[PDB]
């Protein structure tokens, strides 16, 4: 016998453990493999795919498919505030469940750049020019156009591309951020403002919709695995 | 590996190895080779004991909790959150050291004590737990049997008493380049609300219990942790904790002499 | 595909990593750096022993 | 024709001079410089103020007295309000730098005392209080200097400024691990150090977290014979150094 | 400096380019073109003001 | 620790010529004493430090 | 004076007398009240042998 | 990084350092050196101690006064009584040996005074009274220093102290032909002399024969104005160079 | 890279260190050395048996 020493650590059972295992079923053929079209290969690639922001998670509108509705109209000012959430695609009411929001619940850790697509859904007819904006943490939240406009921006004039992209660069003194809501990793805010209210002609609607994608950037990450806080249970199923 | 020393005869110069100016801060590179005379000595004393991965690299305790095996409403399980301050030991060499990079290796020593009753024909079986890990985030355990055991992505350890400690490894799972052992500053942007180290910290929480009853005779285990950093980094020395420590999450203290004193500036009977 | 490391004496130890995380292998204490010129002379001015502090 | 206490520094609009001096401690043997692209994270391009903010800020003067317990300035924040430095860092979230203090006293041939001056990094504190934190303006006053005691400090939400402990909970005489140098009357003028950005992170917000705090300690204690000109000032005046900014937006602090 | 070789001081030494007021405190003042002058053995000091202006000359 | 058998000997100061001062000038000063270790020093044995105790986990 | 920051001020003046002494400690830098809690001091005290040679620097 | 001032003079565990000096004057431009075969008479293999006696021992210390007249010190004897040095000279017959004389004494730029410090080989002295011879212990006091007077000595057997002579009927300021260095307070600190064997004898007993003597005296009277230090202690540590002894036997002398 | 050496008989035996700290490592017993001269014949003038010790 070939003198043998255990260490700490042995008959244990480590959920994510990774050792060989005898196979309860010897020389199976398992059946040839196929070529099933759009394989996966890594969660990210879906976090890269773009689905729809229920920004308008107002008054009872969860239960409806307003939620996804950003209302715009024409108005007697200028720079009224259109919408705002925080960075905080992880725990944040709005984003939290999306495609990107789901995917980062699984973890803990994320790192990268965000993708907010707009899509104006207005008659042909309708014409304006809004201001999205990023402004990072540090002073409060921006609550006028000016102060938004400080921050990071785009401005985004409606002409035959409907659809306009604000990008959320990465900026944070860490790494990677929690996936949680903590004040040490604060994401700092995202709003719109009008920059030249709604102009329509006679007999076409004033009032339009918005409607809004999160997608992640080629630079984005997540680390440590997690189970999701949205899906519970109370007994096995049947 | 020291230095040896080198052979010294008698010397007459306007050269002042003696002499310095401290106020410059730079610490004097003098030998006693200067200021008399000294033979050769080849050394050969290693220093391989002191270099900063043998000063941590050894199994420590930071903590440890209670469970019964029995108690209606759930309620029979542990918690704990991660955290190397509860501990005097530990907390003070790792505070030697602003800020600092490793791996962890956890060890737990899991023990069973058995309380008195009137119970009787109790012939019990092996007692089997279960320790997980919840990142923070993660949906928290309720009752000694809420659904959230499952553990299908939270890592945890299941192990029968009788059997040699558990045991695993954890990567340097830092946010920032490195782990912050102290921090002058706040949570929110208008320094309000908490000040201190408490903000950096978020690991999440350690979850035990008893997978199984065992019998229906009283019994309270005991979950021991062991952190044993590996593959250690160390930037920025700090003065060793002088004042005993008082609060786990804070540098909070009460005053405390720089040493012992002794009768006279001249006393050799030190204390 | 193993590698062999002196051991600490006054001979060899061989060893292989089992996993394929990093993390998992044992504390490197072969290791040896030292530089105490960042504690001690972190002046932008060499001192030379043998002169003064001041002249 | 020198000597090893002469010494001239030039900093955008500002010079400084010294007709005595030790020579010049560097933070850690590190000098001071701006962030690699592979050290980075924030991809937004920085602001280099350069000339505009990497000058020379002096600070508000104290009078040292035979009783002084000591002083102390944190860092990050003290320059909150110095030109274009403390805009640049009202107006963005991240920033990093690194800085050429340089602390002043002078007295006679006839005086006689010695301070410690010194760079600690991370100096977070305790609270006077077991149970609580000690309040903001207890740990900092800007440009004014908060002040250490020659006893136990007092409840609330104070600092336990008792200076046999530097606030830190450690031995006050230890203090020496970290850059400094020592203005001794006797045969000196001034102290130079050159601290160069440190912490755990690439760049870090400047309202809300003081990466260090200057420490002027007297450990012999000043003394003069009667007639001898009786106040005897220290002043300190520090210099950004490659300071960086990211995260440009309204300005403030939450 | 014209005082006894016993005699020490520090002073600040500025000059503010016009567009705000006059500095009327140190502070203000040391936030414009400076040098601090210590008195040792060199007991001249030379403060030199730069030419600083919109137009290439100014009026006598 | 002190064991009598690895006894390591006696640190003394002595005034070699008093302290002389002119007239309004202080008599009595103070003199600090830093210490420090040589290029050839080494330790070993590693060991709990004494002075750090503890009665119950912190909070 | 422990209690004080005067634990560290040597004190020397002018003295009606030769020879007189300023200070004594033993060499036993890990468990003397006077040195033990030093940076060189604390660090002794992690372990339980040692060997080299000392600085004493004064000023 | 220098002073012709400067100074660091190192032998076995002792080490000099000179903050304020002249030069050194060197005996009679002769360094001492052991003793060669061809000058050599005693057959017998000599001891050269080496580190255990060539080393600096300290004499007592003497106080200056106003009226201080000077202070001698003989010297084959004086160092009878220091450790190994004094042990080998008592267990040999026979000895040789040259030295390092270091003499410090120190002031403030507020006194005034000058000393002049020489080594005289072959000493003799004569006696106070005419008829007589002066007794030992008139002559020597080991380490205890030895006084002149500013007046003629009183009968018996001491010794002709009154300084204008240098009690060897000679012209006290002529003294400077030895070897020698002055201690002007003004510019100075210490002086140091090296002398090195010198008899018409390869080696000679050291309790029997005083070799040299070496004598401080005061030209220019120390003074200082009310107020200033009162008190200026002189004191001289010698260290013997290059001692060789022979025949040796039981301890004493005679 | 291991080791092997001729085990005790009247064929060898491979083996490996797996320990960095050489007292970790087992008894060498595979150890034969001897000076019994020390003990016996420590006087300074070497002796003849067939002579005798005193001539
Ligand atoms: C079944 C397997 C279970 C595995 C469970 C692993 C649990 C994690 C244990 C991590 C221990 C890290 C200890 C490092 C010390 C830092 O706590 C300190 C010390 O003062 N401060 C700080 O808090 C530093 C701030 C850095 C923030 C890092 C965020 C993750």
């Amino acid at each position: 016998g070939l003198p043998t020493l255990a260490t700490p650590g042995s008959n244990q059972f480590l959920t994510s453990d990774d050792f060989q295992s005898p196979s309860a079923m010897p020389q199976f053929d398992v059946t040839p493999e196929m070529d099933i079209p759009g394989q996966v290969n890594n969660l990210m690639e879906i976090a890269e795919v773009d689905s729809v922001v229920p920004v308008n998670n107002t008054e009872g509108k969860e239960m409806s498919i307003e939620a996804y509705q950003i209302p715009v109209q024409s108005n007697p000012t200028n720079g009224s505030q259109v919408f705002g959430f925080p960075l905080t695609p992880g725990a944040s009411s709005v984003l939290n469940r999306t495609l990107l929001g789901e995917i980062l619940n699984y973890y803990a850790h994320w790192s990268g750049s965000i993708k907010l697509t707009f899509m104006f859904c207005g008659s042909a007819m309708a014409t304006g020019k809004f201001l999205l904006a990023y402004s990072p943490p540090g002073a409060g939240a921006p609550t006028t156009r000016k102060e938004a406009m400080l921050g990071t921006h785009v401005i985004w004039d409606v002409g035959l591309q409907s659809s306009c992209v604000l990008c959320i660069p990465w900026i944070s003194q860490t790494h990677y951020r929690y996936v949680v809501m903590d004040e040490y990793t604060a994401g700092g805010y995202i709003t719109c403002w009008y920059q030249t209210n709604i102009v329509v002609p006679a007999d076409a609607q004033s009032d339009c919709k918005i409607l809004c994608f999160v997608s992640a950037c080629n630079d984005f990450s997540v680390r440590m695995l997690k189970d999701t806080p949205f899906i519970k249970q109370d007994n096995f199923f049947q | 590996r020291v230095a040896d020393t080198v052979g010294s005869g008698p010397v007459n110069s306007e050269s002042i190895p003696a002499l310095t100016a401290a106020e410059t801060g730079h610490t004097s590179q003098v030998v006693p080779s200067d200021t008399m005379q000294t033979r050769h000595v080849k050394n050969y004393h290693s220093r391989s004991e002191s270099t900063v991965e043998n000063f941590l690299c050894r199994s420590a305790c930071v903590f440890y909790t209670t469970y019964k095996n029995h108690d209606s409403d759930g309620d029979n399980f542990a918690y704990w959150v991660i955290n190397a301050r509860q501990v005097a030991q530990l907390r003070r060499k790792l505070e030697m050291f602003t800020y600092a990079r490793f791996d962890l290796e956890l060890t737990f020593v899991i023990t069973s004590t058995q309380e008195q009753s009137t119970t009787q024909g109790q012939d019990t079986p092996v007692l089997t737990h279960q320790i997980m890990y919840v990142p923070p985030g993660g949906p928290v355990p309720t009752k000694v049997n809420s659904y959230s055991w499952q553990t299908s992505t939270n890592p945890s350890v299941f192990w029968t008493e009788g059997n040699a400690p558990p045991r695993m490894s954890i990567p340097f799972i830092g946010i920032g380049n490195a782990y912050s052992m102290f921090y002058d500053g706040w949570a929110r942007f208008d320094k309000q609300g908490t000040y201190g180290i408490s903000t950096l910290n978020s690991m999440g929480t350690l979850y035990m219990r008893h997978v199984n009853g065992g019998g229906p005779g009283p019994i309270v285990s005991t979950v021991r942790i062991y952190f044993k950093p590996k593959h250690v980094k160390t930037w920025v020395p700090r003065p060793p904790r002088l004042c005993q420590y008082k609060k786990a999450g804070n540098v909070n203290f009460i005053p405390t002499s720089v040493t012992e004193g002794r009768t006279d500036i001249t006393t050799m009977k030190t204390t | 595909g193993a590698q062999v490391s002196t051991q600490k004496t006054g001979i060899h130890y061989t060893n292989i990593n089992y996993y394929k995380d990093a993390a998992s292998n044992s504390a490197n204490r072969q290791d040896f750096t030292q530089d105490p010129g960042k504690f001690t002379e972190p002046v932008k001015d060499i001192m030379v022993k043998s002169m003064p502090a001041l002249n | 024709g020198y000597s090893d206490r002469v010494r001239s520094i030039t900093l955008g609009n500002s010079t400084i001079t010294t007709q005595e001096c030790a020579n010049v401690v560097v933070g850690y043997g590190v000098w001071p410089a701006y962030l690699k692209d592979e050290e980075a994270t924030a991809e937004d391009q920085p602001t280099q103020p350069d000339v505009a903010t990497c000058r020379f800020y002096t600070l508000e003067s104290v009078m040292w007295q035979q009783g002084s317990p000591g002083w102390w300035w944190k860092f990050p924040d003290a320059l909150s309000n110095m030109g274009l430095f403390g805009q640049n860092m009202q107006y963005h979230y991240l920033g990093r730098a690194g800085y050429t203090i340089h602390v002043q006293c002078n007295a006679s041939k006839f005086h006689q005392g010695c301070l410690l001056v010194v760079c600690v990094p991370e100096a977070e504190m305790g609270c006077a209080t077991l149970a609580n934190k000690p309040d903001p303006k207890s740990l900092s006053k800007g440009e004014i200097a908060s002040t250490f005691e020659s006893q136990n400090s007092t409840g609330e939400t104070a600092v336990q400024a008792n200076v046999i402990n530097a606030g830190m909970g450690v031995g006050v005489g230890n203090l020496t691990i970290f850059p400094h140098q020592w203005i001794n009357l006797r045969t000196n003028n001034s102290a130079t150090i050159v601290m160069p950005y440190i912490n755990s992170v690439p760049m870090d917000n400047m309202f809300r977290h003081n990466n260090f705090t200057l420490m002027v300690i007297p450990f012999a204690p000043l003394s003069y014979s009667a007639g001898a000109t009786t106040y005897v000032p220290i002043t300190v005046t520090v210099a950004p150094m490659c300071a960086e900014y990211n995260g440009l937006r309204l300005a403030g602090k939450q």
